């Protein structure tokens, strides 16, 4: 599977 | 494969997060969120890299003091675990635990302390060292 991580500091996310 | 695989990714909301640039070695800490496919996974702790010129041959470990794996497994064999990690491979069968790793589906329960698993399966091994390295 893909891997799709959001962060704190901007509330929206990336694929890796 | 079946279809899904690329719909529902790893999933990561997070607190303590950082995520490189350079060989993109990333970690989740304090707060972290984990689910896949039919497959969820508990940790404090979470670190994933790439030995990867290639890709989905991604490298992920847990660690939740101890971490704990779920796994609601194809064939109605479902599957659950806990240990001081927990690790998994992205284009690959194979699941790893170590230190108090505990491992339970309908085939079979183990206790031990370095332990390998098979997200596709319904099989484990324990692997009792004595310096055979």
């Amino acid at each position: 599977v893909p891997i799709t991580y959001v962060n704190r500091a901007t509330x929206k996310c990336a694929r890796y | 494969g079946k279809t899904g695989d690329t719909d529902q990714p790893i999933h990561i909301e997070s607190d303590q997060q950082s995520l490189d640039m350079q060989g993109n070695v990333v970690t989740f800490t304090g707060n972290v969120v984990v689910t896949q496919g039919t497959i969820k996974i508990n940790a404090d702790k979470v670190v994933v890299t790439r030995p990867g010129n290639e890709k989905g041959k991604e490298v992920i470990e847990g660690f939740g003091n101890p971490a704990t794996f779920y796994q609601m497994q194809d064939n109605g064999k479902p599957v659950k675990g806990r240990a001081s990690k927990m690790r998994y491979e992205l284009q690959n069968d194979y699941v790893v635990l170590t230190g108090n790793a505990y491992l339970e589906q309908l085939d079979s329960n183990i206790k031990g302390d370095k332990i390998t698993y098979l997200v596709k399966e319904q099989k484990m091994q324990a692997f009792s060292d004595k310096g055979r390295r």
